[PDB]
Order: C-alpha cells, then structure tokens, then sequence
C-alpha cells in the first residue's frame, strides 16, 4: 500500500575481494577487484592499472577465481553469489564492444544444511577438473568441470569433521585431494582427504592429521616444488609435507593477527602476510636440495616489510608492486623495494583508492553556507578512521581527515561551528599496570583536553584482574572544527567506559547548547551493561566543561531532542528526561517493553523505537497525561539495524540480513487490533548493511527547485561504503517504473543469468520473501544505458493511468525524460 | 481465596505493552502490583457474542488449568475489566487470562540466524520438551499445533510450551492470507495432510520431530505454501507414502488425490549426515510417516540423544545480548 | 490450586434457594427437573454422555451458589449443557438448543426463557463460568464404572448385567445432589455395590483378591460401608418415590 524508490548515490567502495590472472588478454595479466554486486577488470601497467571494464552483478559476491582449463586460451572467471548463484564467466571484446559471456550458471542452494561458522569457501583444483564448495558443515560439495555441465549440476560429499576452517587444494598430489583445518573438542588439527569423482566420495589422504596451533586460521596452498601446504596461526607457522615438519613462531607476528596471504613468487619461495594493525610481512622459503636433485624445505623466515592500509585482500602485480585492498581504509599501491629507506622501511605508497570505510555514523550539514548539503561520515577503523565529507556540484568530491582511531559517532554543533565526535582507540596493558597506544591518533593530538574525573562508579568493589599484552578500548570525545577540521578538544571517559550516543541541542529553558553523552560501563564479564552515565558537556572558550551527570541501571545506546525534553534508551527502557532549572535531568516518564532499544527516532510527540528482535514499535507522548503510549508496533520478529521515519505514517527499517522493509499504520481502521499493527507494506532486499539512516539531499537546489516527481530524501551508509537513498512515490507513478523494470529485465542481460526478482527478493536464512513496495532504481537509470533497438523493445505496448491522460502511451524518448529527471536527485 | 478464579479485576495488573496479538483480543505483558511478578495477560472478548466464549480459549482454559509442569506453561488466574454489580446482564467486560510470561519465542531466537545451538543445548532444549509432551499425552490433552513460535523459552534456558488455544499471532489490512497457518503447515504431519482422519498423539510428536532438525540447521525442514508442495518436500527427504511402509495409507482421503510428484526413496540420514549420530536416530524415528510407527513421547525421552541428559545441568543457552553494535 | 466441590448432606438444608423460603422437597424437585432437561435436551441432539453429565454437575453446582427464585432452572439448565457441549468438544449452537427446549417444554415453562430466549442464555454464561470458578474439568463416575469392571473376571454375562444395572444408577445420580457430596470413584463403587446386592452378586469373586470380601477397597481406598450405604440409600429413595422400579 505505499511505494517508495531506493537508488545508490556512491557505489560500494570496500574491497572484497582480489585475484589476478590471464582473462582479458591472454597475453597480459589481469587484476580482478571485486566490491560488493560489482566487479572492475583492469590490466597491470609499469605505471600502475588501466581499466578495462565494470559490471555489476546481481548478489553480493562470495568466491572470486580465475581458472584455465585444458583447451582454453584465456583464464576463465568463476563467481559464487552469497544467495548460492553460481556461473562461469569469460571475457568477449569484438573490438571496441566489450561484452561478458555467461557460460555456465546454476544455483547450488541445498534443501538442508547448516550454514557454516567460517562462511563461504570455494577452492580450484590446480589441473582444474572441480570446484570446490563448503557451503555447509558436514558436506563439502563439487562442481565437476566437464565441458557437458553448462548448469553446474553438483553432488555433497559426507565430510565427518563438522566445524572446519579452511581448506585448500594441494598442488603437486596424484590425485586430486583437500586440506583442511578442523575444530574439534581436542583442539585443531590438519587432515587431508582425496577426492574422486569416479566414485563420488572420499578416499584417504597422504598423510592422516597433525595437531596444529589452537588459532589456526589460514591454510596455504604451497606450489608442486615445494609442495605440502602452510598453515597460519596468531604465534607459529607450519609446513606440513608428510613426514617434513617445520614451525617457525617469531615473536613479531603474536603482536597482531593475521589476516591475508599471496604467493610472490611463482615458485612460491616468497609469500606475503598482512596482520590486522597493517603491517606487510614477506614469508621467505629457503631451499635444501637433496643430493639426487630433488628440494627440500630447509626453513621457514618472517621479515617486516613496512606499513599497509589494513588488508582483507593483497595480490602482486609483479612489477615490485603489491594492490593492498581493504574493507576498513583506503586500498593503495605499494611498492616494494630492495633497499630499505632511512626509516627501516621497504615499503612505500604510490596511489591510494578512496574507501569510504564502515559509515558507523553520518551528518548532513551545510558547511560552505552553500544552502545545498554536505556529508560528514564517520569511516573506517583502527589507524584507517577518519572523517569524510562529500558534495554534489560528475563526481562527489571526497575529502578525508585522518583520525588514525575508530569513529562511533558525529553529531554537529553550529553555534560553535565544531563537530562532536565520539571516537575509541586501542591501547595495550603495558608493563606499568596502566596501558600505553600503538600510535598516535585524534583523542592524543588534541589542542587541548580533559580526563573524566567522575566517580560515580568508583566504589567497585569488583575483580577487573590485568593481563599484560590485552588491549582495551578508550573511548574519547573530540571537539571538530567545521572548517579546518582541526581537534580542538579530546575528553577521555572513564575506565572501561563506551561511549555509544551523542546529541547536541539546548533543552527547556536553558539557552546553552550541549554536547550529551550516553555511555555504558562494559565489563568482559557481564552479558549486557548494568552501569551507565548520561554527561552533559558544554563547549565554551577552547574548552569542554561538564554541566551535570545522570547515573542509569544500563547502557545508553541512543538518544535524541524531544521537543526540548532528553528522550535516551537504557537497554530495555525507553526514557524522557526534563531539564531542570538547576541543570541537572529529572525522569519524566518510561516504556518497558522492549528487549533492547538499539535506535530512536522522532517526529513531532511521535517515536519509533528499533528493538533488537521485535523490528520497531511506534511510540507517541501523550502530553495531557505525560505518559509515553503504544500506537502500534510490527509483530515481526525482523532483527534491526538502524531505522528511520519517512513520513507520520510510514516507517523504514533495515534488517541485518541486508534486507530494507516499511512498515505503515493501518490508518485508524475500525479495529482497535489493527490500528496497533504494523504492517509490511515493503520489502526490499539492498544486499548492503545500513549502519545509519539520515534525512536529506546533497543536490543544489538554488530555490525551491522541486521539479522532481519523488518525494522526500532518505540517505543512508554501509559497512561496504555504499551511499544510497531512499524517497516516497505515488501510486500512478510506482505503477509506471514497476511496469517499466519488469519490461526492463526481459530486455537486459545479466550477468551470470541471474533473475533480478531472486536477486531483490527478500531473504532471511528461513524465509525468502517477494520484493514489493520499491523500485529498484538502479534498474530504472540503466535505461538511459541499454541500446536504441532496446530502448524501443521496452517502451513497446505502455500503458498510462492518472496521467495527464488517463489512459496513455509513452514512446522511448518519454520515458528517457523521465531517467534523466530522476537522475537528478542525487 | 486463590482457587476461586474469576473475581479479580485487571485492575491489579499494571500493563507494560502488547506483546501479541490474538483472534480474539491481545496478549499484553504486565506487572500484577502487589506480587511484582511479570505476567502475561490474554485477552478474550466476548462482545460479539456470536457464539459465546470462544471454544478455543476454553481448551486452553481446560487444558492448562490442571496442568503444571515445568516444561509447560501454566495459567495463574483469570481476572475481569470493571464490572458493574447491578446485573451482569448489562455487562460486557472481557475477560483476561494470566499466564507466567516468556522471554522470547524459539522463532524469534532463530530468526536472528545469529545464536549458536550446541549439540548439549539441543539436549536440554529436547528433554524439556519431550518431557511436557509426555505429561500431556499421559493425562490425554492433546497440542494439534506445536510451532516455532509455541515453543517459549526464558533467558536461563528453562522451555515451556503454549498457545494450546487462542494463538498469539494475527493477520491485519492487507497481507499473506492464514500467515499463521503457514507457518503451521511447515509442521504438519503428512497424515493430516493425506486426510482429516482423528487426532492422535502422533500429530505432537511429528511437529517436535520437524522442530528437532531445524536446530540443527536454523532453518525449517519443510517450508512450502500448498499442502501438495508440502507432501513433496517430505517425500523427497522421507520417500513417498506408499503401502510398503505404510499399511494404512489407501485408508486416507487425499492417498490418490494428493500425489508426490514420483515415488522418492527415504534420504533422511543422507541430507543430514552432518547430524551426531544419538540425534540422527532420533529424527529419523520422529519422523516416520505411519502415525502407528511413528515414536511415542516417552520413547522419545529413553532416546540415547535424551535419556542421559541431566535436568540439573540446565547450561543456559548463548544468546547476543552485547556485540549487537557489531564488527 | 482447585477447589472443593463437595459439601456435607446437612449443609444442603443451607443453600441460597432454602433461606429465600424454599422448602427441601421443593429444591429436590427443582434439581431433578433441571437435570432430566439437561439429559432429555441433549438427549434428543444426539451429545455424548459425558457432556450430558457435564452440563449437569455445573447446573447442580451453580444452585449451591445461587437460589431458584431469582435464575429461572430451565435457563440455567439450557446454558450449562450449550457450556458443557464446548467444554467436551460436543459443541452445539445455541439456537439450536433453544429449538430443542421449546419442542420439550410447554408454554408456560418455555416462559422462563422471556422475549428472546437465545440472549438469556448466552448472558448467563458470563456468570456459569464464574460461579463455577472456571474449573471446567468434570470426571464422571462412567469412566470409572467401565475402569474398574475390566479388572472383574468371571462370567461374562453376570458382569455386563452388573455394568447396565449399575450404569442405569448413574444415570438415576444425576438427577440428585450425590454429585456434589462424594466423588465419582465412590459413585462408580457404590452403584456396583448396589446392583451386586440386588442380583445377589459377591462380585469380591471375581476380583485378583477373591476372599476380600470389601471387594472395593483395591479400588477405592478408604470408603467405610457407612459411605455406599447412604449412596445407595438415596439413589433407591428416588425408584420408591417414583412409581418406577428397580431395573433387574
Ligand atoms: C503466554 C505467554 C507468556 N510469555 C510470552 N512471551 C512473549 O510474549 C515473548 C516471546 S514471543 C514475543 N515475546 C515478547 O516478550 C515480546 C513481544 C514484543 C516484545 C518487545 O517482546 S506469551
């Protein structure tokens, strides 16, 4: 019953994945760098990249391969969706026209099975006669690579070790065999087992198990020379060759885990790691040949190469250059060299891809005066954080501000022409009892600052034993300014203190405007927080001072301006504080029933409240009684990760399976039962995770602009990158771009021939539901991109209704009107 | 006295919220003000008055007043709104029945895809379950649907099981027709879906059997919208009903009626050889088509997966209730 | 956690009906004439025994709550069977229980039911359910009669003359209070103490322990004779009363 339009204003910026081989060119080789739904094609140049191609994909991309099998000239692409969409693909260029051919397609979703603790995994043998799949525990399924499975038909195989963790094809066997790090009660263990599919089963392997360290996460596939494979843990390495055995543990590598692994060499002499605080590691594979000339792996060296962005992926252009691709900072160009800088370091950084990071938390806010709309986003983790701000005057502008420290939250504050940042860094207990940074950040930096000196929690009385090497979290606040970004304040909160919430307002009668703090005492001990202090600061003069504080039973994880009044909700109370003249909170009234009240948002005496399991419960203050009363919430059971009110009856939600709902009330029909429901109205899958939803646009509009058929902005970040919104349609037109996508998916090609119905339809792990009440406009835009013969093919027998004309028919070049006009709003 | 139930007004119980929804009211949870206990109350109007107290709140009336196991939820009192003395005539009031209230419903849990059921939680979680089914079989009340949403369980891992009458979900405006019937559908026993036949035992035992692989996998064995989609689904996992493993089956209505699409052969221990090998013998005796064949409760509970659990050892399951920021 | 539903035969000379004025043989009659409307209404639909008996112990019930003088009985009566009929899973509308009660009561009878005889009942029901404090469940001494006369071997055709004879007592109980003053495990007993007496049956014969001649106490524990005597007294009053006789 109501219709809304979601399009993506900037396009996922994290890097997934990354994998290089021959498949544009045969002759050159090709870096393949997949982001969420998209992959980029380039070819490796002496100076550094040229691209090829980019194609977005339907599903959010899981496996990512080049393979060549016997009789093909050029590397094929295997690709595996994480909603189970399986295809091979293979590159076509007739000349300038580029075209990316579906050779194989199916999906390989089983009726029954667990789905597996260590995700997706998918290996190719090296003589590529099967693909590999762990989908679930206990099985291991395969894709034979005959030239007859154009479907990608597959069988299981019973696997009896249940919990593993990777598993990589061996190189250099007879036949064609897995290993495969397993967790079992005793332990973990490395176990390889043959595979055959003659027999469709497993036979045993070359050599039965070894007990291996207990964090044994990364298994590597050693090449036929050496052969054996590698095993990566947090304090040793291992080569497991049959009765060859080496452990090599530097104490350097216990310091951070590792997370990354890429064959240098093609012999495999050399291999890099990357752990999680960015260092580059070069695995070095030193060679004893025995006397009849056969080589044996004589040891096992770690050398420090210097400082990444932090590495989900790392693969060599074999230029001396390394792609550094990241999901928590910006992916870079590095090159490494033989010689060591004056700094000790070989390592040195020659371009840097902008990565919008985790979006934890934006603000829209007109900086320039400008009155048209700037993004501040609070991206990335660890040393990679920072604050990014984009604009719409074609390409968004993107400026960052290093914090080199984790970023929770923003909030802006005019009447100091600052920003409130909530921010936390790492620091380690040190030999001191206390705890020392790794590195500088933001929160150290700071002009000028202030250390928490509250001593509400101080009587403990509670066993908080420290262990040297742990790490902690301290969370700090940070004073911005808006326009030279410079720290101008840092307030250190208490020990153990999260700082989860952050708002800036005036409240009653006061005519100060406050920094507020919702905090949470977090103890590893306790399930859920049970001390918390909401803080009210003021910045005044280059300094933060604190006006009052309020002790609660919980943690504070949201709060919000209410019509002058604090509404906060401490885990499962949902609380609207007054503001006293005597500057301190008085509690006006409560609602209890929620599990955990994640998020908050209002809109006039109106409140939606996120639960963590119970999707959103629509709240309203009655003032003549001063009482919070339950209008209607959604029975649903839709776990949330943030939420937004789109209008006084409309409700936008998104789940944490990537999945985006609204839900609307029933406008006060007869029953009293149905007005209290909340009902699902839309559903959409997104295929991004929706840290914060925000209200508004970065389009110049000189003056009442308008002129545009959508209605509202919603704009909202992910963990990927993504920038989307979100807007309200009519019925007539909702009916029109709906008509017009299913036109639009008979028409257009897809790639790896995947529905687009399956791709948006709504998925949980239980229930898979259709997509309704929005337009794919990313679809709906691609219409001003497909060729003329289709443009027509489309626009063939439409029909019209409201319209100017009730009943009417638009030809191609209408509808290309209308692309270009909602084009235009973001 | 406390027996005589009745007579007291809601007006001692302090309302929280409305946790569900039901055919014939709502289920509100609540506070009652002098115990400070938290309760949940159901609501049953009889304001229609169409056909009088609804016959479904009377089974759950029935059943539940003398029943008071553990493992199954237990109906405190029943209380009244307001009440005018001057006639009951003129009186309509609804009247709320209180029960002791739950944490969250197994659906909820699973429906997160996030919570992990070790193989000992699914013990515990089993044994209760059998346990209160046997209790219930033996005094002869009968559950004709056990669910995910049924199933209620606390934060401390204790189970009970509810909504032997008056259910607690409801379909509004515009949306999937009996959605609640769905959701009953993936539990259904092939029997009921061949033919009406009687209520048996069985029916209980199937659906605590489909309940007992979905915490393997998170996921419901037997998802379909149509009772012949359904019929199939199970026949490709437990082979088609046929004469050479069920006797009774050309007795039922819809035997050729209703017809897999071919004659499958039984995969149960092959789709789920990831299963421990105690559970799987479990599931496939919980799931054998012939209701006669088909495991009693109790046999269930001298299972080698349930005999040697030990009730004391409740090991309360791991629920998220941190990290919920995420990363 | 459920209440007492028994009284002691003297404190019967106390309901609500006896200190409006109500003389003893005046609610005697009453009781009879509500019940046997109960049994005859749900006869005639064609219910189950045990809905019949169920609608009949709540209407004995509700009259040791309530007087005559101010609930018609025949109302009262045609609301506990629509009652008893959901209860067990017997149910019947209420429209056509009132059918049923017209076709069985004359002009003058039927006139308890007033203008509109469908809403007096279905009002009453909000207070059966509280009278009765919503202790829905009634066991009957039929299950019984049955549970204890499988452990009896012997003659087939002596024991099933037993059955009959004393199945017709239970009946012959519900019209009187016996239901409200000894369980039904008693009731079960005694009518099978009394249909032995009658056909000169020494039933301890056919029990496991055939020389304990108080045959009943494997049955029933702790019942003196005291307790079937004036059970069985009181269900033959009514045969000497009525011109009816023993049934043999
Ligand atoms: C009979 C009964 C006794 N206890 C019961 N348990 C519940 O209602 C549980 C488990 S189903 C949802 N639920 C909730 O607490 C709930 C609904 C909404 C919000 C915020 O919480 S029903």
């Amino acid at each position: 019953m109501s219709y809304n339009y979601v399009v993506t204003a900037q396009k996922p910026t994290a890097v997934n994945g990354c994998v290089t081989g021959h498949f544009t060119s045969a002759e050159d080789l090709n870096l393949l760098i997949a982001k969420n739904t998209r992959l980029e094609i380039y070819v490796v140049t002496a100076e550094g990249l040229r691209p090829v191609k980019e194609v977005g994909m339907y599903g959010k991309i899981a496996v990512m391969e080049l393979f060549r099998p016997k009789g093909e000239s050029k590397d094929l692409l295997f690709i595996l969706t994480a909603k189970y969409n399986a295809c091979i693909l293979e590159y076509k260029q007739s000349g300038e026209s580029i075209d990316i051919i579906t050779r194989a397609h199916g999906n390989v979703q089983d009726r029954i099975g667990r789905p597996s603790e260590t995700g997706i995994i998918g290996i190719i043998d090296p003589e590529c006669r099967m693909i590999g799949l762990r989908l679930y525990d206990g099985l291991f399924k395969v894709i034979p690579l005959d030239r007859d499975n154009k479907e990608l038909k597959a069988f299981n195989i019973r696997l009896e070790e249940l919990h593993v963790i990777d598993v990589k094809f061996l190189y250099g066997c007879q036949a064609p065999t897995i290993c495969f790090v397993y967790q079992d009660p005793q332990g973990r263990h490395v176990k390889t087992y043959e595979v055959s599919l003659r027999e469709k089963e497993f036979n045993k392997g070359p050599w039965k198990q070894e007990n291996v360290e207990a964090e044994a996460s990364m298994v590597i596939a050693v090449p036929e020379p050496f052969g054996g494979a590698i095993i990566i843990g947090q304090e040793s390495i291992t080569y497991h060759n049959g009765d060859k055995y080496l452990a090599i543990a530097p104490p350097i590598i216990k310091q951070s885990t590792i997370v990354c692994h890429n064959r240098v060499d093609p012999n495999g002499s050399r291999y890099l790691l990357g752990d999680m605080e960015g260092r580059l590691f070069m695995l070095l594979l030193e060679k004893e040949e025995q006397m009849d000339g056969t080589v044996t792996l004589k040891d096992l060296r770690v050398e420090l190469l210097g400082e990444t962005s932090i590495a989900e992926c790392l693969t060599y252009l074999d230029n001396g250059v390394v792609f550094v691709g990241s999901r928590l900072g910006d992916s870079q160009l590095v090159k490494l060299n033989v010689d060591s800088n004056e700094q000790g370091s070989y390592v040195v950084a020659m371009e840097t891809f902008t990565n919008l990071g985790p979006i934890v938390d934006m603000c829209v806010v007109d900086l320039e005066r400008q009155g048209q709309g700037q993004l501040v986003t609070c991206s990335g983790a660890f040393k990679e954080g920072s604050l990014r701000i984009i604009r719409n005057g074609q390409k968004l502008h993107i400026r960052t501000v290093p914090l080199y420290e984790s970023p929770r939250k923003i909030c802006y504050q005019e009447v100091s022409q600052c920003f409130g940042v909530l921010s936390s860094r790492i620091e380690v207990q040190d030999t001191s009892g206390g705890t020392t940074a790794l590195r500088p950040s933001a929160s150290t930096q700071a002009l000028s600052s202030s250390v928490s000196s509250s001593k509400l929690f101080s009587s403990s009385t509670a066993p908080h034993e420290t262990s040297f090497g742990e790490e902690v979290e301290v969370h700090n606040l940070l004073i911005i300014d808006q326009h030279t970004f410079e720290v101008l304040h840092a307030h250190q909160f208490l020990q153990n203190e999260y700082a989860l919430s952050l708002v800036s307002c005036k409240l009653g009668k006061d005519p100060n405007t406050y920094f507020i703090v919702g905090t949470a005492m977090v103890y590893p001990e306790e399930a859920e927080p049970k001390q918390g202090r909401i803080v009210v600061f003021q910045y005044s003069d280059g300094k933060l001072q604190t006006v009052a504080e309020k002790e609660v039973k919980g943690a504070v994880y949201s709060m919000v301006e209410f019509n002058g009044k604090l509404l906060a909700s401490i885990n499962s109370t949902v609380r609207l504080y007054e503001w006293t003249t005597e500057k301190e909170l008085r509690t006006e009234c409560n609602h209890y029933n929620n599990i955990m009240a994640l998020y908050l948002k209002t809109k006039g005496d109106f409140i939606l409240v996120g639960d963590l399991m119970r999707s959103v419960l629509l709240l309203a203050y009655k003032p003549m009684e001063g009482n919070f009363e339950e209008i209607a919430r959604d029975f649903n059971p839709n776990w949330m990760s943030a939420v937004e009110i789109l209008d006084d009856d409309n409700f936008l939600g998104a789940e944490n399976a990537f999945n985006l709902f609204v839900c609307q009330k029933d406008s006060a029909a007869t029953t009293d039962e149905e007005r209290q429901h909340l009902q699902e109205v839309g559903l959409f899958h997104l295929g991004e995770f929706v840290n914060v939803f925000c209200h508004g646009s970065l389009v110049m509009q000189n003056l009442g602009e308008t002129s545009t058929p959508t209605q509202g902005s919603v704009l909202f970040g992910t963990v990927n990158g993504m920038i989307g919104l979100v807007t309200s349609l009519s019925e007539s037109w909702y009916n029109l771009l709906l008509d017009m996508q299913n036109r639009l998916n008979k028409v257009i090609k897809s790639v790896g021939k995947i529905e687009h119905s399956f791709w948006r339809s709504f998925h949980t792990e239980r229930k898979t539901e259709p997509a309704t009440g929005f337009i794919d406009g990313d679809l709906i835009e691609s219409f001003l991109d497909i060729s003329r013969p289709k443009m027509q093919e489309v626009v063939a027998n439409l029909q019209y209704d409201d319209g100017s004309g009730m009943k009417r028919e638009a030809t191609a070049d209408d509808l290309i009107k209308v692309v270009e006009e909602l084009t235009r709003i973001h | 006295t406390e027996s005589d139930w009745g007579k007291r007004c809601v007006d001692k119980f302090d309302i929280i919220g409305i946790i569900g929804e039901g055919t014939y009211g709502q289920v509100y949870k609540a506070k009652d003000k002098d115990t400070g206990e938290l309760v949940a109350l159901k609501k049953v109007r009889l304001d229609n008055e169409k056909e009088g107290f609804p016959i479904t709140a009377i089974r759950e009336i029935k059943i539940l007043r003398q029943l008071i196991h553990r493992s199954v939820v237990n109906m405190k009192e029943i209380v009244t709104d307001k009440q005018d003395a001057l006639d009951f005539k003129k009186d309509k009031g609804a009247f709320y029945l209180v029960f002791e209230y739950m944490d969250h419903d197994l659906m909820g849990l699973l429906e997160s895809g996030l919570v992990h059921f070790s193989e000992d939680h699914i013990k515990s979680f089993m044994k209760q379950l059998m346990e209160g089914l046997e209790y219930c079989h033996k005094k002869n009340f009968l559950h004709r649907d056990i669910k995910c949403s049924n199933i209620l369980l606390n934060n401390s891992g204790q189970i009970k099981l509810a909504d032997f009458g008056l259910a607690r979900l409801y379909n509004s405006e515009e949306s999937r027709p009996y959605t609640n019937k769905v959701i009953t559908l993936w539990y259904r026993p092939p029997e009921l879906l061949l033919g009406e036949e009687r209520y048996t035992p069985a029916i209980d035992v199937w659906s605590c059997g489909c309940i007992l692989g979905e915490l393997f996998t998170k996921k419901p064995i037997f998802q379909a919208n149509l009772e012949l989609a359904q019929l199939e689904l199970i026949s490709r996992l437990c082979g088609s009903p046929c004469p050479a493993v069920w006797p009774d089956v050309i007795r039922l209505p819809y035997f050729n009626t209703m017809k897999p699409k071919k004659q499958y052969r039984r995969r149960l221990r092959e789709e789920f050889s990831f299963i421990p090998s105690a559970a799987l013998d479990l599931l496939d005796h919980m799931l054998t088509l012939d209701p006669s064949k088909r495991c009693t409760a109790e046999q269930t509970l001298q299972s080698d997966f349930l005999k040697d659990v030990e009730l004391s050892k409740m090991a309360p399951p791991d629920l998220p209730h941190w990290q919920d920021c995420h990363e | 956690t459920k209440p007492c539903w028994y009284w002691d035969k003297k404190d019967l000379a106390h309901t609500p009906s006896q200190l409006e004025g109500l003389d003893p043989a005046t609610e005697a009659r009453y009781r009879r004439e509500g019940a046997r409307f109960i049994f005859d209404v749900g006869t005639r639909l064609g219910l189950h025994y045990d809905t019949l008996a169920t609608g009949i112990i709540y209407f004995h019930r509700f009259y040791m709550f309530h007087s005559f003088k101010q609930f018609p009985r025949y109302v009262t009566g045609a609301c506990c069977l629509f009652l008893a009929g959901k209860v067990e899973e017997t149910p019947k509308k209420c429209k056509d229980i009132i059918k049923t009660a017209r076709s069985l009561l004359n002009d003058v009878q039927f006139g308890q039911f007033g203008d509109d005889p469908k809403e007096e009942v279905m009002v009453l029901e909000r207070i059966l359910l509280q009278t009765i404090k919503f202790d829905l469940q009634v066991e009957h001494p039929y299950q019984f009669l049955l549970k204890y006369a499988k452990q009896l071997k012997g003659d087939k055709n002596k024991i099933q003359k037993l059955v009959q004879m004393a199945w017709t007592f239970v009946n012959d109980s519900l019209c009187t209070t016996l239901s409200l003053q000894w369980e039904p495990e008693i009731i079960a007993v005694a009518v099978m103490y009394l249909a032995g007496r009658l056909c000169k049956f020494e039933i301890q014969e056919w029990t496991s322990k055939p020389m304990y001649r108080r045959w009943w106490e494997q049955f029933v524990q702790d019942v003196p004779v005291d307790v079937l005597e004036d059970i069985c007294h009181q269900i033959l009053d009514l045969y000497s009363q009525g011109k009816q006789q023993m049934p043999h």
